[PDB]
């Protein structure tokens, strides 16, 4: 039970207006680095970890 | 430590998150289903070419195509937070039924 549900996640993108016509905001590489912190620049996934992680609900 | 959190842009993260998470397995459904399906999400087109870019990018940071880098670092920060009080995963990890 580490895979996330999927009608979990689509509650989840209706309570927070994703299904609404709206631009989708264009996150700058910075402000990621800020709220939403990794513990070094080495950590940062690439390839098939991107998918993986995707996978898991730790 | 750095500047100070936004309460807004942590929004918009796991916003994208939310996102990127419906894509992938909006596209694992046809990985095994097989059949091509037209999924009327807004952007999840956009998300998951975002994906399928992002797994052979090797830009990193610097990338242009909009949201390549900006997703790498939010799905990074996904995989590695562990805490229980982290305002940005601890809506989505913490969901449930
Ligand atoms: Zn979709
Ligand atoms: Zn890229
Ligand atoms: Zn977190």
């Amino acid at each position: 039970t580490d895979f996330i549900d999927e009608e979990v996640l689509m509650s989840l993108v209706i309570e927070m207006g994703l299904d609404r016509i709206k631009e989708l905001p264009e996150l700058t590489s910075y402000d990621c680095e800020v709220n939403a912190p990794i513990q070094g620049s080495r950590n940062l996934l690439q390839g098939e970890e991107l998918l993986r992680a995707l996978d898991q609900v730790n | 430590t750095g500047p100070t959190a936004d309460p807004e842009k942590r929004k918009l993260i796991q916003q994208q998150l939310v996102l990127l998470l419906h894509a992938h397995k909006c596209q694992r459904r046809e990985q095994a289903n097989g059949e091509v399906r037209a999924c009327s999400l807004p952007h999840c087109r956009t998300m998951k070419n975002v994906l399928n870019h992002m797994t052979h990018c090797q830009a990193g940071k610097a990338c242009q195509v909009a949201h390549c880098a900006s997703s790498r670092q939010i799905i990074s920060h996904w995989k590695n937070c562990t805490r229980h009080d982290c305002p940005v995963c601890l809506p989505l990890k913490n969901a449930s039924d």
